């Protein structure tokens, strides 16, 4: 029956909260406030319960509805995108690299790149970042490289500038 | 309306050539550098936030402004396609 | 001030309650102010009657009658206001009285089932549904009558037609095509018109001789005799002429149908249907319709007077019967009561349907509350027309004239029963009948024309939906007050008169005097008069009737005048017309703008906020006033006072104005002094050149306001914190952020700043590899969450003047599921007049402020006072209105004579009356400069030169003498300002008043560079921070075509719009002064390729010699 | 234009060039004559009779009484000339005439109306359009593909040329000037796409398809789709 | 890198359905609430359709660029931003055929 | 040339990215360029409603 | 000419047919997502109905839906009209009126693409102005030619650079 | 013709 699958049990669950809902308007005259829905069902339904319940039970939209005046107006227009990097973000990450890039080739491949690589290739753990050197030569080359390589950024000001 | 453009219209045989070289001259005129020009000496582009438009303002003004001289030449086949661009690089350098 | 109002026509009755339309129909609708003892059972009781006695008998076990008491709704949930601050839907609770019987020993009654929360009305006539005031608009279509019309394949003879409405109920014709055979069809397929006459009791020989001994038709009827002469088994006869294989035996069943209670219908017997019989055709009709279920022969007094009249009709002159479908004796007008009593219908069926399934279902005798009632039906039917329907609309308050129309505007379109899009013309043209009835005017420019319309000015309802009018009694010479509220129908009875006619009291006055019978202008002598028209204002609406000298305008761009006002926007200032109709009191007055006092007394108390009168009876009552609301559009809608502490009151006098009302009178712009002439250009086609001088003064301001709202949601990943924290960069934005979260009341929030802070987590556990480095480099400092705040959207805010915070819901609020909490944030602006907005008088001159001239060089008269607003002549001759010149000129003589007068509509102010007033302002303008101690300049001379050489001033006379001619020509002396020197040749100037009109959201002058795209058509999107593109349609894109503009059309179509990658490598080449690159395929293509291969279809690119090319890059090839 | 009621005879304004663009059958047709000779009368009760002859043939033409005639009875009435009064079909004119005059007539015509209003275009224009409206032509006498087929006009002279110049293997095509409404001429045209664009695309696509139509992107709005 | 001169419409033989198409959508299931992921093997499943994610795989084993266009092992999946995902073609394979509504309903039936 | 009064009528406006764009927009698609109309060879560019009537009287 | 007969259904792109995050907790999905279903669900009932064992009568009944199924993704309507469920009594749009409504008549029914560097607003007169030239509100030649004015920025010392002008600006 | 009354009358 629905678009998203749900599986026998949401289903059987809320078929009941519907058909306690109806039997609870029989009463109130007010659309039961989903406290009223827990009690009614039983041992363990609470608010948070019922609200989510109420959501999945919720249907998708069609994408493709007629939209404000009914005219010619399709509903899918309306929604943006979201992985795709508008202009804005393409001229981010190209600066972003080519300079990331320049610090990477500048500084020793030591410590430099094993943070870079195991923060920025794949993703990545201290000790088992550097290859037989032990961590204090990690921390020694890591927090020195860093912070030269920060405090120099902090003279010729490129970085400082919040990327996003 | 724009420098000359009758005398422009009637350099070419077609209109849409007269638009074709310019824009292409004015395409070369940054990519190969700007000063590809032929004519800076006594008279040439000028701007006045300070007359600086010795530099690169408008590309295409300037190509109207030398096609309107005699300087350039257009034509359907005047120089092998791909050799061209190479011997551009070769003489012209801030690119 | 003082006020003069020209010759006069004797006003024979005062204007009716105009929202009377939308304000009573809820009335005759629901009747909850008074109980069922009292007598008006229409709309609700009625649709409750109709379907409460559901009688179901057998199949199993039945006799149920289920029976309605009485019904009763009384106490409202919440109130008006707190149904604005919260969302909610002001409705009256509805519980009636039920009590459902046995065939066994008992009868359980269950009083109430609040089944159905009906809405309420305003005291001024609109709704509250859900936030916004909604309005419901009224319509129109064919009443329920028999009627007669012609034949267009054949020339031949016209056929009949019997009517009934609701749907569900039979529709008849009867058409004769002699060869052998006759036609009456009910749903389609037609049958012998005599088979049915048989049927009830009418045979050959008594039927052919008194009906057609006249009409040799009759002959058709007599015809198939050998079904003739079996009486009842023609009954059955005709039962197997329908056909699904049915049972011949079914004694007395369909018959009952087109018989007595379902299809023919349940409209109030005796004048819902049988007023179109009795006039138009057969005389008599007791009981609703062809209706009887007593011997079971059936007595169908409608059904031989319908061929009785085809007969007749075609057969000579009983009468000339022809009917003019557009008669509004045919054309009714649906009331707001009628539009809700039948959704009201709909539901109680639907209601009704559901609980016939459970007079089986419950097992014994306990089923009455919850066993036979469901209120989810009613519930959703209601609910729906409130909020969905067509009909009813977004209130449009630009200002309070506004709202009055669309409180009382007469659509087409609708039930879709009644007139669709499709046709047209017959209905969009104005008929003669529309008189008095409905604006000839008022009609809306587009293709919507003619189909949407607002009524007239005395026109009205009468109980079943016929624009009437009223109509005084002349009786012989002699004409009366007795006034006769006269149906569509009866009118064109009488010889009617207009009112413009001479008149000493009851006397009329000239032999040859204008009448009009039937929607024909007719020269009548004052015998025949035998009714004269009320006022000539009944022929227009009260939107039209605000028009000065309506008289001169083409009703053409008087339209444009009418609408127009009802973009009117209210200014801080608000001025009524130098020159009035005489409505704009009462049109203030029945709106309810401003706030009248009910009886006399004294005022205690006279705040910003209130004003508590204590009337004489030792009584008082606090009276608080809407200080600043949001109107639904954005316009100002404050109540501010006008009475001083302790005062007199009169009884319905202005304690207070309205948003537009400057002391009880309509006021919407500003009278403003305005020379009539050509500047350099700055008013060129319609062009308006302002003087800086309007602006000094607080002339030309509006006060706006809007309503920013944000949700803290919950996302799955964390709820979206509401905070003063602003993870990434200063507190400098921070300031105006006062309370923690939301901003400071009275801080001035431009474009860009923060209205309002929240905060959501972004990317999952580890966002960006790349990034990540950078922050442990610079400076770690880590907070995931994400900067996603309301922000102001450019285009502009101004200062923040209210906000409120609705949390998860205990006051009695309802949230949306997953809503966190919402946030609203009403911000309030000064419109400035500026040369974006535009301004335009009654009369329909539009235009737009091209220029705010230096009150230093504009044109300027002989004394120091230089002119406002400078018109430009040009936009006068082709349009058609010289009103506008005429209303300049009377103004001229207000501004020296220091009054303001009232033209009526057509009876108003005639040119020597003005010039007598310019005479009278000569002396003024003129006196005062002989007494100050000067006479006549060098200029003032010279343009007399070229004023008498032109023929405005008769040669010989002295420039005193001359300057009065030329000055009662209505134009004056004017010096450029620029130069000193005069305008060769006397300009008008005067007191014209203008108006400034509404700026929808389009005026936010759109301007984008780049931003969001669409998901699945990657075209420009329109964003929260980002503008969002402009459509290059066909007709633009031909533009280019026809130029040789080859790239700037590719462009257009790719690096602009559709080029992903081009629009990309776009930007950068441009940020770096490269050129951008030549287009890759626009997903315009690809999207079509893959929609097109979606169907069986290939389709594939080619190369110079037929081989595959490739669009989709690399994306489609699984190597 | 025009309703059916007692004679209205011509249809004005826009509803004109469109009849006039998309060879339509006006109401009031005037008969033309398909022969050029001289002309003879009848009076007879119920109808008229012109009848147009040469020292060949002759031929009765039916004139019903609304009928009014130009004509009268002694001169010459030269191929599709107007016999009766007012408005001429197209086709019949270009089947007696020829292209020549149908063409023309199309022209003309149509701009008696701008002129009337007030319009002053160059009749350029108005050509450029009239003559797609008969680019296609007719095959009575086929070579490569059967006779009964509409197609492209110099895509024959195309055929023709090269099947004559050539020995001709054998064939003369032989084809028959037609004409269509431009509504009509641009509805069936080379390029799919185009047709596609046009109201019918489940069919245009649906054939273009079967014959593995290849669209030579020649031609504005088929180019700008991609 | 040719300049596209011709398009071309001819109708698809079955076995240039399969060609277009990568692997089969044989089950209604959209996408799970849970996660909001691609389901079994239905009309979103990352690997008959494409890479959901930018240029990450399903399971994470692999992660970036570099090792661009190889598929992984429990999850199948190669990458290029989500644009893949938009081009590519699934096909479902019918138990007894069925026919174009376009070429048997159309005015002259061209199978009729 | 397009029909616009000042009523409020509302013009867009795009902007030439290439250099050929832009080359094309001013030399042959400017509006000083194109005075004579494709359907007459008669001026477009003729005195309107204000200039006339100055220039007459 | 054997391919008029389908036996392997082509399936458009899911990007195309997306699945989406609205608000609050609801989803939009391409109404052919539900057309799909519809197909996979029979053709695999179908096969299912084979295996069992086969009464025919109930074979051919499904091999019709089944049909009626292929019919609907292609093009819904041209035989009886699909319906989700109850809230609209809309015909579920299909992939061979999604390119019909692309060019087919009506008013430009969905014909036109919106351009990136644009704008509008209201016009007034210019007198002065030379035929050559024309007014442009500033703050509209600002988002206008932005780009080209973040370049000239750095071009002089207004700001280092790119992302410092456009911040600059915001 | 509608696909419920032929199978309906089908299997009935
Ligand atoms: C099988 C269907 C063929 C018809 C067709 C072109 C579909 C194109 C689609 C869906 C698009 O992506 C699309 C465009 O590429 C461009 C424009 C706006 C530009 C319009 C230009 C029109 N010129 C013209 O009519 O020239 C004579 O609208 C669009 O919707
Ligand atoms: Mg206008
Ligand atoms: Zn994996």
């Amino acid at each position: 029956a629905r678009t998203i699958r749900i599986p026998v049990h949401m289903v059987e669950t809320i078929n009941k909260l519907s058909r306690t809902a109806r039997q609870l308007q029989q009463e109130l005259g007010r659309e039961p406030t989903y406290e009223e829905i827990a009690e009614a069902m039983g041992p363990g339904w609470d608010a948070k319960r019922v609200e989510e319940t109420l959501k999945i039970a919720q249907e998708p939209v069609s994408l493709e509805t007629p939209i404000g005046d009914e005219k010619d107006s399709f509903y899918g227009d309306f929604i943006p995108d979201e992985h795709l990097p508008s202009p804005v973000d393409a001229a981010t990450q190209s600066l972003l690299s080519e300079e990331l890039e320049k610090a990477l080739s500048k500084l020793s491949e030591r410590e430099a790149m094993v943070l870079k690589l195991r923060k920025g290739l794949i993703d990545g753990e201290e000790v088992g970042a550097f290859f037989g050197v032990t961590r204090e030569r990690i921390r020694q080359i890591e927090n020195k490289a860093l912070r030269k390589l920060k405090y120099h950024e902090s003279r010729t000001r490129k970085l400082r500038d919040f990327l996003d | 309306a724009e420098p000359g453009i009758d005398k422009l219209f009637g350099m070419v045989d077609s209109k849409y050539r007269l638009t074709v070289v310019v824009a292409k001259r004015a395409q070369q005129l940054l990519r190969h550098g700007f000063k590809n020009t032929v004519l800076e000496p006594e008279e040439r582009p000028k701007m006045q936030t300070l007359e600086g438009l010795f530099d690169d303002p408008n590309a295409v003004t300037w190509a109207m402004k030398e096609l309107l001289t005699g300087r350039l030449v257009f034509g359907e086949n005047l120089v092998p396609e791909d050799r061209l661009q190479k011997e551009m690089e070769r003489l012209y350098p801030v690119e | 001030m003082e006020i003069k109002r020209f010759g006069r026509i004797r006003e024979v009755i005062p204007l009716p309650p105009l929202t009377e339309i939308q304000v009573e129909s809820y009335r005759r609708a629901l009747q909850a102010d008074v109980p069922p003892e009292k007598r008006e059972n229409v709309g609700i009781q009625a649709a409750f009657r109709e379907t409460f006695p559901i009688e179901e008998e057998d199949k199993g076990k039945g006799g149920l009658v289920l029976d309605f008491l009485e019904y009763r709704l009384g106490e409202p949930p919440f109130p008006q206001d707190e149904c604005r601050e919260k969302d909610l839907t002001y409705q009256a609770p509805l519980y009636a009285r039920l009590q459902l019987i046995h065939k066994d020993t008992g009868l359980i009654k269950e009083d109430e089932v609040f089944l159905g929360h009906i809405p309420l009305m305003t005291e001024d006539g609109s709704f509250i549904i859900n936030g916004a005031d909604r309005v419901i608009v009224s319509q129109i279509h064919r009443s329920p009558g028999v009627y007669f019309t012609p034949d267009p394949a054949r020339p031949g003879r016209y056929i009949a037609s019997i009517i009934p409405l609701p749907k569900r109920g039979p529709w008849i014709d009867l058409e004769v095509e002699p060869n052998g055979v006759v036609s009456m069809k009910v749903n389609k397929r037609k049958f012998p018109l005599v088979l049915l006459l048989r049927v009830l009791g009418y045979d050959q020989e008594t039927l052919a001789r008194e009906l057609g001994a006249y009409g040799e038709l009759v002959q058709g009827l007599m015809d198939e005799s050998v079904f003739a002469m079996r009486p009842e088994e023609a009954l059955i006869r005709l039962f197997t002429l329908l056909r699904p294989g049915d049972p011949p035996k079914r004694d007395k069943a369909v018959a009952y149908v087109y018989g007595l209670i379902a299809d023919p219908r349940r409209y109030d017997l005796g004048e819902a249907g049988r007023y179109k019989a009795e006039e138009k055709l057969g005389i008599r009709l007791s009981g609703r319709t062809l209706a009887r279920f007593e011997d079971g022969e059936f007595k169908d007094e409608v059904f031989l007077p319908t061929l009785r009249y085809l007969f007749a009709l075609t057969a000579g002159v009983p009468g000339h019967e022809v009917d003019d479908i557009d008669h509004l004796g045919n054309r009714r007008i649906r009331t707001v009561g009628e539009l809700m009593t039948d959704q009201f219908r709909v539901g109680l069926a639907r209601l009704a349907r559901g609980v016939r399934e459970r007079m089986l279902m419950g097992s014994e005798d306990s089923l009455t509350p919850a066993k036979l009632v469901n209120s989810r039906p009613l519930e959703a039917a209601i609910r729906e027309f409130f909020s969905r329907s067509q009909l009813s609309q977004f209130k449009d308050e630009t200002n309070p004239l506004s709202s009055l129309r669309h409180k009382r505007r007469i659509s087409a379109l609708g039930p879709g029963g009644l007139t669709r899009e499709r046709a047209g013309f017959d209905v969009r043209d104005v008929h003669r009948t529309h008189y008095g009835r409905i604006c000839p005017v008022e009609t809306p420019e587009g293709a919507n024309i003619g189909l949407i319309t607002s009524l007239a000015a005395y026109a009205r309802v009468d109980e079943l939906g016929f624009i009437r009018t009223p109509y005084r009694r002349v009786v012989g010479g002699v004409v009366t007050d007795e006034v006769v509220y006269m149906t569509a129908t009866e009118e064109d009875r009488y010889t009617i008169a207009q009112a413009n006619t001479p008149l000493e009291g009851n006397r009329i006055a000239a032999e040859r005097v204008v009448a009009r019978r039937k929607g024909e202008p007719v020269i009548v002598s004052p015998e025949e008069v035998e009714f004269m028209d009320v006022s000539p204002k009944q022929v227009f609406s009260v939107n039209t009737n605000l028009i000065p000298f309506l008289e001169h305008d083409d009703a053409n761009r008087a339209l444009m005048g009418s609408n127009m006002q009802t973009q009117a926007v209210p200014l801080i200032r608000a001025q009524a017309p130098v020159v009035m109709t005489g409505l704009e009191e009462r049109v203030v007055r029945d709106s309810l703008a401003a706030l009248y006092a009910e009886e006399d007394g004294e005022v205690a108390k006279v705040d910003g906020n209130r004003i508590v009168v204590r009337y004489e009876d030792g009584r008082l009552v606090e009276y608080p006033l809407r200080r600043f609301y949001r109107s639904n559009q954005g316009t100002a809608l404050d109540q501010r006072p006008r009475v001083v502490v302790g005062q007199r009151v009169r009884k319905g006098d202005l304690l207070a104005d309205g948003p537009a009302s400057e002391n009880g009178f309509l006021a919407l712009g500003q009278n403003v002094l305005v020379a009539i002439m050509p500047f350099d250009g700055y008013n060129f086609e319609d062009a308006i050149v302002i003087s800086e001088e309007l602006l000094k003064r607080d002339f030309y301001t509006s006060i706006h306001i809007e309503r920013y709202e944000i949700e803290a949601r919950d996302t799955k990943l964390g709820p979206e914190r509401i905070t003063r924290d602003i993870p990434h960069l200063s507190e400098a934005a921070l300031r105006d952020l006062d309370e923690e979260g939301v901003v400071r009341i009275g801080a001035e929030v431009k474009p860009g700043d923060i209205l309002v802070g929240r905060t959501s987590f972004k990317g999952e556990s580890e966002p960006t590899p790349e990034e990540r480095l950078l922050r442990s480099i610079f400076g770690e400092k880590a907070r995931d969450v994400k900067d996603t705040s309301l922000r102001v959207p450019p285009g502009e805010g101004g200062i923040v003047v209210r906000t409120v915070r609705l949390r998860r819901g205990d006051p009695g609020v309802e949230l949306k599921p997953g809503v966190r909490e919402v946030v609203r944030v009403y911000v309030a602006q000064k419109r400035k007049l500026q040369v974006g907005d535009k301004l335009a008088n009654r009369h329909g001159n539009k235009g737009v402020v091209a220029k705010i001239l230096p009150v230093e060089d504009m044109p300027h008269l002989p004394d120091g006072t230089p002119v406002d607003v400078i018109l430009n002549p040009l936009g006068v001759p082709s349009r058609m209105n010289l009103g506008q010149i005429l209303e300049t000129h009377l103004g001229l003589a207000g501004y020296f004579l220091g009054q303001r007068y009232i033209s009526p509509i057509f009876d108003g102010a005639k040119e020597p009356e003005i010039k007598e007033l310019l005479a009278q302002a000569f002396e003024v303008y003129f006196g005062k400069r002989k007494g100050e101690g000067f006479g006549v300049d060098k200029r003032e001379v010279e343009v007399l030169r070229r004023a008498e050489k032109l023929g405005l001033v008769t040669p010989g006379k002295t420039p005193e003498e001359q300057l009065k001619e030329l000055f009662l020509q209505g134009k004056v002396v004017l010096y450029d300002g620029r130069t000193g020197e005069p305008i060769e040749g006397p300009i008008v100037v005067g007191q014209m008043f203008i108006m400034k009109l509404y700026h929808m959201v389009e005026d936010k002058m759109h301007a984008r560079s780049t931003g969001p795209y669409s998901l699945i058509t990657q075209q420009p999107l329109g964003g929260k921070a980002q503008f969002g593109g402009q459509r290059f349609g066909e007709m633009e894109v031909w533009a280019l075509e026809a130029y040789g503009a080859a790239h700037t059309l590719q462009e257009m179509l790719t690096l602009k719009s559709d080029d992903i990658e081009g629009r990309n490598a776009a930007y950068e080449a441009i940020i770096k002064g490269e050129d951008v690159p030549e287009p890759s395929v626009p997903e315009s293509f690809r999207v079509l390729v893959k929609e097109l291969q979606a169907l069986a279809l290939d389709v594939q690119t080619l190369d110079e010699k037929d081989n595959p090319v490739d669009i989709f890059e690399g994306l489609a090839s699984k190597r | 234009t025009g309703g059916v009621a007692g004679a209205a005879d011509i249809t004005q304004g826009l509803p004109r060039v469109i009849e006039l663009f998309e060879a339509r059958r006006p109401k009031a047709k005037a008969v033309i004559s398909e022969i050029d000779g001289v002309v003879r009368i009848e009076e007879t009760e119920e109808k008229l009779s012109v009848f147009v002859e040469s020292e060949g043939f002759s031929k009765e033409y039916k004139l019903p009484k609304e009928a009014r005639l130009l004509v009268k009875d002694g001169d010459y009435v030269e191929a599709g000339q107007p016999l009766t009064r007012g408005a001429i079909d197209p086709h019949q004119l270009l089947e007696a005439k020829g292209p020549e005059a149908v063409e023309r007539y199309l022209v003309e015509e149509i701009q008696k109306v701008y002129r009337a209003q007030g319009v002053k275009l160059h009749d350029k224009h108005i050509e450029i359009v009239v003559r797609q409206m008969m680019k296609y032509v007719e095959v009575t006498d086929p070579g490569d593909s059967r006779l009964l087929e509409g197609q492209v006009l110099e895509k024959w002279d195309v055929e023709a040329l090269n099947e004559r110049l050539i020995a001709e293997g054998k064939t003369p095509v032989a084809w028959k000037p037609l004409l269509m409404g431009v509504t009509k001429s641009a509805l069936s045209t080379k390029s799919w796409l185009s047709a596609a664009s046009f109201q019918n695309t489940t069919h245009v696509l649906t054939e273009a398809a079967i014959a593995g139509k290849k669209d030579e992107l020649i031609g504005l709005k088929e180019n700008v789709i991609l | 890198k040719k300049e596209v001169r011709k398009v071309r419409i001819a109708l698809a033989s079955p076995e240039k359905i399969r060609s277009w198409s990568y692997g089969e959508v044989e089950k209604p299931e959209t996408i799970n609430y849970r996660t909001l992921k691609p389901e079994r093997d239905g009309l979103f499943d990352e690997r008959i359709f494409g890479p959901i994610k930018d240029y990450e795989c399903a399971c994470g084993k692999y992660k970036r660029q570099r090792f661009e266009g190889k598929v992984c092992e429990r999850c199948g999946v190669e990458v290029t931003k989500s644009i893949v995902r938009r081009y590519r073609m699934g096909h479902i394979e019918l138990a007894t055929p069925a026919a174009h509504i376009w070429f048997v309903k159309d005015v002259p039936s061209k199978i009729g | 040339a397009f029909n616009a009064d000042f009523d409020g009528d509302q013009m867009a406006v795009h902007v030439p990215l290439s250099s050929f764009a832009q080359a094309e927009a001013r030399i042959q698609m400017l509006s000083a360029h194109n005075l004579l109309s494709p359907a007459s060879g008669e001026p477009l560019a003729k005195p309107s409603r204000d200039i006339i009537l100055g220039l007459y009287y | 000419p054997e391919w008029m007969i389908l036996e392997a259904v082509p399936v458009l792109p899911p990007d195309l047919r997306p699945m989406v995050q609205v608000d609050g907790g609801r989803f939009a999905t391409s109404d052919l997502n539900d057309l799909y279903r519809r197909l996979i669900n029979r053709n695999n009932r179908l096969k299912k109905l084979l295996a069992q064992g086969a009464p025919e009568i109930i074979i051919r009944n499904e091999k019709r839906m089944l049909q009626e199924a292929v019919d609907a993704l292609l093009d819904n309507g041209r035989r009886g009209a699909p319906v989700t469920n109850p809230g609209s009594d809309r015909p579920l749009r299909s992939l061979t009126d999604i390119l019909s409504g692309k060019q087919g008549r009506f008013r430009q029914n969905l014909l036109g693409k919106r351009v990136d560097y644009s704008g509008r607003s209201v016009i007034v007169v210019g007198p002065q102005l030379k035929l050559h030239q024309c007014g442009l509100p500033k703050r509209m030649a600002l988002e206008l030619f932005k780009p080209f004015l973040l370049k000239k920025m750095e071009e002089k010392g207004i700001a280092p650079n790119v992302k410092a002008a456009r911040r600059m600006l915001e | 013709k509608i696909s419920t009354s032929d199978p309906v009358r089908q299997y009935l």
